[PDB]
RNA sequence: AAUUGCGAUAACGAACGAGACCUUAACCUACUAAAUAGUGGUGCUAGCAUUUGCUGGUUAUCCACUUCUUAGAGGGACUAUCGGUUUCAAGCCGAUGGAAGUUUGAGGCAAUAACAGGUCUGUGAUGCCCUUAGACGUUCUGGGCCGCACGCGCGCUACACUGACGGAGCCAGCGAGUCUAACCUUGGCCGAGAGGUCUUGGUAAUCUUGUGAAACUCCGUCGUGCUGGGGAUAGAGCAUUGUAAU
């Protein structure tokens, strides 16, 4: 009976995880927020233009607490759109790796992920305590 | 469908699900015409049509009318069909398979 | 002594580079660094050619094929006649099969099944003696087509006999195989 | 239309008109039948066969058929 | 003692499995330790030719390990080739 | 060991593999739980094998199902097959054939997908 | 380009083997693709 | 289904036909068998609530197995059976059992009777214009093969609110991959991106790969307005392959 990630909604976990680390604010959090969209396959740029970088990280974080390791590429390829052009017909198009490396260096800096000599991104004990507890909370949320 | 039931609850029809049959049965034209030979100048008889036609028929008139309705308005497409089934669960000549199938069996009535 | 498979290997490659020029079999001697490979022969005159021909052929295939300079390796060719075709070397096989144990019946179906599947128009084995019993038998098996008369008997057909020592007594058998004779040449 | 060839109608007829009180109304055991009667080297051609044998004893069984 | 393991592909399955059998047979009686015939799966090799139409090809893979030195090794190796 | 039962479910070539062993009454699906369907819609479907027959017939067992292909509607009618040919499969192994026949019957009565393997391929395209 | 008989019309361009269409099916018989379904 | 058979009957035989031969599909918790596939138990190990548990890391920690992946052996289907229809015959149709019941479905295979159908860089004191200042052979540059009142046609993208945008979830399979070369690329940093850097794995059921594809699911922005549908056309720069991108 283990309170943990596994338990909870996707959107849910993103959501509350996002919004504790937004209350937090202990991360690293760059500049281009408001100007970089977060794909090449994209028109505007997120609607959430202060936030949408903690969903990003929640996304993320969920994606490694799941998993055994994540690279740059792969997340690229997790949030790829189909991209009009033109006239053509809409094709798959991966997503940046800017965003993907300063979301990575800010959970790392944290102490939430970190690189696995299989050269992945994965989970910290520490981090996979700290996700567990959130989760137990956003559970404790629906009581 | 699960939109439209709901609907259909908050309009004061506490069996959807009875308002769905019965405008499958009120919409049902039970004659209609077919084209014959005739020998050149093609008049129109009136036949039977079965009634798993009149099933087909009163569900391809209900889809019609309801994806000619949604179609280029604010109102949703389960409001439209919830509409479209409500005033056809009673014949009312306001919605679509209503007046069609008037129209279907005046035709047959006609050409008999 | 060189190993069998480079012997199953020109095998391969003489059944289907040598099959219209008679491949009957192999044999084949090692001396030191020289693999002499005799190309035993249905024709030979296929083989020889005209003034010097597939000995030549092949050993300059093998030398362009087989990356091997003219030196290391030797091939060589001597004239027999087709093992199925000549009535010799059937009557030696005949006279084997009944020195083992195998009947007059199995080993005469085996011997002219080997000898339709060489290629002869046709054959005839003669067995004569006694087999078990008191009384002497005779007994032809014949298959395919024979010529009984004429120069064609001297063109045609080969005839082979041969006194085969049993425990009771003594067999003959007669071995008469007929060459086709669109392959003449 | 399934429509039996030659083949079968020939050999199942005449299976039934050398061999009939072996054969019987099942199939399964009609099967083995014709693999331990005849040389048939396929087993789908055998089926084929064998069947036939097996309709063709639920004709005669009835009435006299032309053998 | 060497362990090798010997990777064998084929076209057709009769002597495919004949000389699987054989290596089986002649490992298993001079007492040889070894993994049994592992069948790979049978790749489909297409060619879609010019409506249109289909050429197909069927390889068979096995594999067998061993453990033997280095003469028995070697006179398997000559012998089984075919 | 813990008694336990493992049984395929397939379809459209997404295989769930159930582990029907003696536990707890605890049900996962790829080590999420079943009160989570990716789909929002078909989650009901899932609930069909569940409901059909009751819910003290799972408080003895705890249930895994690991999934391989498929789409997304595809992998549902997949795990809710696999459940029921687990529970069927534990309750015919383990327990008595009754009680087997009864649950098969519930399930053959209702929807014979649940049982029975489908066939609704993609015919070779016929060149 | 046809590197065998000089035959560019109908190359089977695929994995360098370079044989037209005709002759693709003159040694059909000697790689192995035939006639199955 | 047929000139396939029955039957009457100047009738009596045989051949190629056609059926038929080959190759495929589906069900096999009954075989036979596995570290280039997987499942479970079990060791070492990480987090969470602890009352037993959940999520896993671990190309050897061992075992079992093929339930799923896979190689075959066979098996099965032969219209099995029932009832209409049919000289109540070869057969057809409706229904049941069956993995499969329309010939369970498709394609290759001959013999006989048409192809000047398309060349062989073929041989023959072959016929015949010249025998060569011809380029037929070679080059080497730069423009073409794309040009535009228009006609014949196939496709892509739209005219949106069962929709566009912004997020999230992240579901497959067929393939394919480098040597005496620069293929497929994982990962890490830089860049808004394009892309770049540094390597690493895989000659392959192993790495790319679980190809985390798209459509799809959910939540917010939009509010019917050639609109936030559309993206044609055009400007500016920045990068990649190619000697050379006008």
């Amino acid at each position: 009976p283990g309170v943990s990630v596994r338990d909870v909604a996707a959107q849910d976990f993103i959501n509350a995880y996002a919004s504790f680390l937004q209350r937090q604010g202990k991360l690293e959090v760059p500049g281009y927020v408001d100007i970089v969209k977060t794909s090449s396959g994209n028109e505007m740029p997120p609607q959430d233009a202060e936030g949408w970088f903690y969903k990003r990280a929640a996304s993320v974080a969920r994606h490694i607490y799941m998993r055994k390791q994540v690279g740059v590429g792969k997340l690229n390829k997790l949030y790829g759109g189909a991209k009009s052009r033109g006239v053509r017909p809409y094709k798959h198009i991966d997503a940046s790796g800017s965003i993907n490396r300063k979301v990575l260096q800010a959970l790392e800096k944290i102490g939430i992920v970190e690189i696995s000599p299989k050269g992945g991104r994965r989970i910290s004990e520490n981090g996979q305590r700290d996700l567990d507890r959130i989760a137990a909370q956003t559970l404790e949320e629906d009581e | 469908i699960k939109h439209t039931l709901d609907i259909i609850n908050v309009l004061t029809d506490q069996n959807p699900i009875q308002v769905v049959v019965d405008a499958i049965t009120n919409t049902g034209p039970r004659e209609d015409t077919t084209r014959v030979g005739g020998g050149g100048a093609a008049r129109r008889q009136a036949v039977d049509v079965s009634p798993l036609r009149r099933v087909n028929q009163a569900i391809a008139l209900l889809t019609i009318g309801a994806r000619e309705a949604a179609f280029r308005n604010i109102k949703t497409i389960a409001e439209t069909l919830a509409e479209e089934l409500i005033n056809a669960a009673k014949g009312s000549s306001t919605s679509y398979a209503i007046k069609k199938k008037d129209e279907l069996e005046r035709v047959a009535k006609s050409n008999r | 002594v060189a190993d069998g498979v480079f012997y199953a290997e020109l095998n391969e490659f003489f059944t289907r580079e040598l099959a219209e020029e008679g491949y009957s079999g192999v044999e084949v001697r090692v001396t030191p660094t020289k693999t002499e490979v005799i190309i035993r022969a249905t024709r030979t005159q296929d083989v020889l050619g005209e003034n010097g021909r597939r000995i030549n052929e092949l050993t300059l295939l093998v030398q362009k094929r087989f990356k091997y300079a003219p030196g290391t390796i030797v091939l060589y060719a001597e004239r027999v006649q087709d093992r199925g075709l000549s009535a010799v070397a059937q009557a030696e096989s005949m006279k084997f099969k009944l020195l083992n144990g195998l009947a007059i019946r199995r080993a005469a179906y085996g011997v002219v099944r080997y000898v339709m599947e060489s290629g002869a128009k046709g054959c005839e084995v003669v067995v004569s003696g006694k087999l078990r019993a008191a009384r002497a038998k005779a007994m032809k098996f014949a298959d395919g087509f024979l010529i009984h008369s004429g120069q064609p008997v001297n063109d045609f057909i080969d005839t082979a006999t041969r006194h085969v020592l049993m425990r009771q007594g003594v067999l003959g058998i007669k071995v008469k195989i007929m060459r086709d004779p669109a392959k003449s040449r | 239309g399934r429509v039996r060839t030659k083949t079968v109608k020939r050999a199942s007829k005449a299976l039934i008109e050398r061999y009939y009180p072996k054969l019987t109304l099942d199939f399964q055991t009609n099967k083995r039948l014709c693999d331990e009667i005849a040389t048939i080297q396929s087993k789908r051609l055998r089926n084929k066969i064998a069947g036939y044998t097996t309709h063709l004893m639920k004709r005669i069984q009835k009435g006299p058929v032309r053998g | 003692i060497i362990k090798i393991r010997i990777t064998l592909t084929s076209t057709k399955v009769k002597q495919l499995e004949n000389v699987s059998s054989n290596i089986v047979k002649n490992a298993e009686q001079h007492n040889l330790v070894k993994k049994g015939p592992v069948r790979l799966p049978t790749k489909v090799l297409k060619i879609s030719t010019r409506t249109w139409e289909t050429y197909e090809m069927r390889i068979h893979k096995r594999y067998i390990d061993l453990e033997a030195p280095v003469q028995i090794v070697k006179r398997i190796t000559q012998i089984t080739i075919e | 060991a813990v008694p336990s039962v493992q049984t395929f479910g397939k379809k459209k070539s997404a295989t769930a593999v159930a582990h029907v062993k003696a536990g707890k009454g605890l049900i996962k699906v790829n080590g999420s739980p079943i009160t989570l369907v990716e789909p929002e819609i078909l989650r009901f479907k899932v609930y069909e094998p569940l409901l059909l027959v009751g819910l003290d017939k799972f408080s003895n067992i705890d249930i895994r199902v690991r999934v391989t292909g498929g789409g997304h509607v595809s992998q549902v009618y997949a795990i809710r097959q696999a459940i029921a040919k687990g529970l069927v499969a534990y309750h015919q192994k383990y327990v008595d054939e009754q009680s087997k026949n009864e649950l098969k019957k519930a399930f053959t009565s209702y929807d014979r997908t649940l049982l029975i393997a489908d066939s609704r391929r993609p015919e070779p395209k016929k060149f | 380009q046809c590197r065998v008989c000089s035959s560019h019309t109908g190359l089977i361009r695929k994995y360098g083997l370079n044989i037209c269409r005709q002759c693709f099916r003159e040694k059909a018989n000697d790689i192995g693709f035939n006639k199955f379904r």
